[PDB]
């Protein structure tokens, strides 16, 4: 588990030393904010119907009443260019706020906790996440357990034994084809079916697909070998 | 999950092929490029939204030919091969409830000129430089993704969410669900025919209700209605004079000389440019509501379809057992199953 | 020998899951995977 | 004693009630005491 973590962290480092565009979500924000400012500077080139874009070339050429009609045209278009920029930035600020609120929720639930929420903290069953800072952003390195090398088994919902139906406490019943076990559900680790691994409910008539097997009572041989301890004392005490 | 993608030729809307108006529109600089960039950014995001929600499976899972799911009957929500799109029975019900306007799938002149040209708003939008663009995923591809989400769920439980799909019998998956709500698994196996009949009957009531009431998909119809009403508002703003002698740009150019027409055309450019800036701002504000809704639908897909949620009222009312996705026009329907 | 090609996109590889009323798959092993999420 | 766990005495808990709590190992050893007893009684006969 330690070598697999250490190797997976090595592949984060290798990818971030090899691919370019992976931080494209953060580069897109820098690109959009730069392109919006370049667009706003470029709108100063626009005449908006005036004799020039250059405010000094209006004032160097025209008297007070001719200039004021030309300057009004530049005020109108430049004021509209700011109202457009600020509306677009107010609309983008809400996308960045939603993204920061999500990142704060992943900091709480994936870094300060372990999440049961599917696909909230990477792909697999969440173990833990590590925050890393990035320009205008956060990176979460999410660690997950992914189950790897599955095998087919025969299964049953219940075992029938003493005319009683038995169910797993924790786990699932499985057969390799000849013998029956209980295993934990997320990792194959087979155990003999016992009155400690299982609980009883009702008789074998109700459950669709119940199978017959022995269910071991570990108190039984602890008193069966004790039943032979009494007999050897009784048979030795035939001697007097 | 999405809204209709729109593009505008800002020059065909404002100037409608007048070269005189086109020369005057260049004096406003970057605004028509900004408007096209903003609508292109909205349109790319409708495909993104649909990929966040529906493309949550690695593999296109198939159900087995032997439908032995322990007495639970999924036939109304599984694919039906008798149709060109392999949608479910409930997905065909859903696709009949919401009425669309333009899918983007080619309008080819003879279907739009002559006798049809009067009795249509879509040809009046298109003859003014306004176009709907098709989705990247077709409705058949969204139905294949939804088929794979449902086949993955009923054959393998939550395991296809975390890794490889691991098969488990359906009544044993349902016994896992029961443990996950704090009910012991013998309560499922001892009541299995009852739990199956209650599920089968509750799915029958979804079919009956969707066959009976009109306005249930009003959340999706409101989105189609808003996008259609915004495009009809934008087309109707071409009737406005904005203080010019006419709204008809050709009647200005037919009756006025070069210098008199420029003063009237600038008045129409000013108001038509403001009409596009209003439309694009309103559509940028809407696109954020649809995004937030698609991010919620993608989270419900991960946490209610690919898992069992412990979150209260996140996956229906009751204790969550499992959810089934169904595709709908620009949306998703979750059929949430709960223990009450 | 390069050119631009146009195609209907694949949604994924197809998979018939091996479902049966009494078959289960159980993982005999695991992997630890680390995956990156980036947020503005 | 399989359905329940012990913690402390009955003085502390507000609203605790008296009932029997069954030990299922008890009759499994009492019937094993009666098994010993009939063996001892029978083996008095020689
Ligand atoms: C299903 O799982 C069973 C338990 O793991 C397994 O049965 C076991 O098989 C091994 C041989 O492969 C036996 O091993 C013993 O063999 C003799 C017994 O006298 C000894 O000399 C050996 O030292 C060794 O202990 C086990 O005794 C046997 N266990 C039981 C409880 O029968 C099955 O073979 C598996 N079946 C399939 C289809 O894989
Ligand atoms: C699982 O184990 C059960 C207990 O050993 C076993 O139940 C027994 O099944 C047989 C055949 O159905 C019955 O045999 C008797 O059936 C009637 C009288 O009941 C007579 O006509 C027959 O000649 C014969 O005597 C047993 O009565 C029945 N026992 C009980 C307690 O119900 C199951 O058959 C086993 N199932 C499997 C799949 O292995
Ligand atoms: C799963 O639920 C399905 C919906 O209730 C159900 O499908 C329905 O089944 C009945 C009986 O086969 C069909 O009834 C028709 O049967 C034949 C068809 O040729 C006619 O002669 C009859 O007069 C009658 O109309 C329904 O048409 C059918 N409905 C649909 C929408 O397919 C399944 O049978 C259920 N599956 C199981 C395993 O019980
Ligand atoms: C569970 O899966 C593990 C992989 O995630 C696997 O560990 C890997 O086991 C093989 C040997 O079976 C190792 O291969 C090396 O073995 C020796 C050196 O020790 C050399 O002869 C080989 O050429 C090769 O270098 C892998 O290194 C090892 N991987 C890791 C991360 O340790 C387990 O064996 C699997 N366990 C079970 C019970 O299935
Ligand atoms: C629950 O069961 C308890 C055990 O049987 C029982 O406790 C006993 O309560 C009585 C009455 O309070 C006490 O009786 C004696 O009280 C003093 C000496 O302690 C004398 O003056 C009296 O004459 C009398 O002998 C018991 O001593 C006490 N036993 C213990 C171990 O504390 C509770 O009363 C029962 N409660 C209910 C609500 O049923
Ligand atoms: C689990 O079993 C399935 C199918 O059931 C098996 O069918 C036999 C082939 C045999 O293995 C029996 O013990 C089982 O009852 C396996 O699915 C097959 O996979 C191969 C590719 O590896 C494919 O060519 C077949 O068409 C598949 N058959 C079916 C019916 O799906 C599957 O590989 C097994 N899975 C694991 C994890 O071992
Ligand atoms: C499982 O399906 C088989 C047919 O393949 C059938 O004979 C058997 O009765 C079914 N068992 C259960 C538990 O449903
Ligand atoms: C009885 O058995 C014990 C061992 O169990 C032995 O030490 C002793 O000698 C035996 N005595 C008789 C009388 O058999
Ligand atoms: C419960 O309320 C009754 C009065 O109705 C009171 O006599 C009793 O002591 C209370 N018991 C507990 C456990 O609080
Ligand atoms: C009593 O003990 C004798 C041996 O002395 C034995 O043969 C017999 O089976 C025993 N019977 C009982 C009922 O214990």
């Amino acid at each position: 588990i330690a070598n697999q973590f250490n190797s997976a962290i090595g592949k984060i480092q290798d990818s971030l030393s090899s691919t370019a565009s992976a931080l494209g979500k953060l580069q897109d924000v820098v690109n959009q904010n730069a392109q919006a400012l370049n667009t706003l500077v470029k709108q100063l080139s626009s005449n908006f119907g005036a004799i020039s874009s250059v405010l000094n070339d209006i004032l160097s050429r025209l008297d007070k009443v001719e200039a004021e009609v030309q300057i009004d045209r530049l005020i109108t278009g430049r004021l509209q260019s700011l109202q457009t920029y600020v509306t677009q930035q107010l609309i983008r600020a809400a996308e960045i706020r939603a993204s920061a609120n999500l990142a704060a929720t992943k900091m709480s639930e994936c870094v300060l906790g372990q999440s049961k929420r599917v696909d909230f903290c990477g792909k697999g069953y969440h173990l833990m996440s590590f925050p890393q800072s990035a320009p205008h952003g956060v990176v979460f390195l999410h660690v997950t357990y992914v189950p790897a090398q599955e095998k087919n088994f025969t299964t049953a919902p219940a075992i029938c034994h003493d005319g009683k139906a038995h169910f797993p406490r924790e786990g699932v019943f499985v057969s390799n084809g000849t013998h029956w076990f209980v295993t934990q559900r997320n990792f194959y680790e087979p155990q003999i079916i016992t009155t400690d691994n299982t609980f009883v409910s009702g008789n074998c008539d109700v459950v669709i697909g119940i199978v017959n097997n022995t269910v071991y009572d570990p108190l039984q041989p602890e008193l069966d070998s004790f039943k032979e301890e009494l007999d050897k004392y009784f048979k030795n005490h035939t001697s007097p | 999950v999405s809204m209709t993608k729109t593009s505008v030729d800002c020059t065909m809307y404002i100037c409608g092929d007048s070269t005189e108006c086109s020369n005057l529109l260049l004096q406003y600089g970057s605004f028509c490029t900004q408007l096209n960039r903003a609508l292109t950014g909205i349109a790319v995001e409708q495909d993104k939204n649909t990929q966040e929600v529906f493309a949550q499976v690695k593999q296109i899972y198939k159900t087995p030919p032997i439908k032995d799911f322990g007495g639970f009957n999924f036939s109304q929500i599984l694919p039906d091969p008798s149709k060109p799109s392999k949608r479910s029975f409930i997905e065909d019900l859903l696709f009949n409830k919401v009425t669309l306007a333009d899918a983007g799938f080619i309008k080819q002149y003879g279907d739009c000129l002559g006798d049809i040209a009067a009795r249509d708003l879509i040809c009046a939008q298109k003859f003014n430089g306004l176009t709907v663009l098709p989705p990247l995923l077709t409705d058949e591809m969204i139905a294949q993704y939804t088929s794979a989400l449902l086949a993955g769920t009923i054959t393998s439980g939550w395991t296809f969410g975390a890794g490889a799909a691991l098969q488990i019998p359906f009544a044993m998956q349902m016994a896992y669900r029961f443990n996950g709500i704090g009910v012991t698994q013998n309560v499922l196996y001892e009541n299995q025919k009852l739990i199956a009949n209650q599920f089968n009957s509750a799915i029958g009531k979804i079919q009956d209700s969707l066959s009976s009431t009109a306005s249930a998909l009003g959340k999706l119809q409101d989105v189609v209605n808003q996008n259609a009403q915004a495009l009809n508002t934008l087309v109707k703003q071409l009737s406005s004079n904005f203080g010019a002698i006419s709204s008809v740009l050709n009647d200005i150019l037919s009756r006025l000389d070069k210098v008199e027409a420029e003063v009237q055309i600038d008045r129409l450019i000013t108001g038509r440019l403001q009409s596009l800036q209003t439309y694009v701002t309103q559509q940028l504000i809407r696109a954020a509501e649809i995004r937030a809704s698609a991010n919620l639908a993608a989270t419900k897909m991960s946490e209610c379809v690919l898992g069992q949620s412990k979150r209260v009222d996140f996956c229906g009312k009751g204790y969550h057992l499992m959810s089934f996705p169904q595709s709908a026009p620009h949306g998703v329907v979750f059929l949430h199953v709960t223990y009450v | 020998s390069q050119s631009i090609i146009a195609y209907t996109m694949s949604l994924g590889a197809e998979n018939s899951v091996a479902y049966s009323n009494n078959s289960i798959a159980i993982p005999t092993n695991f992997t630890i995977s680390v995956t990156t999420e980036i947020l503005p």
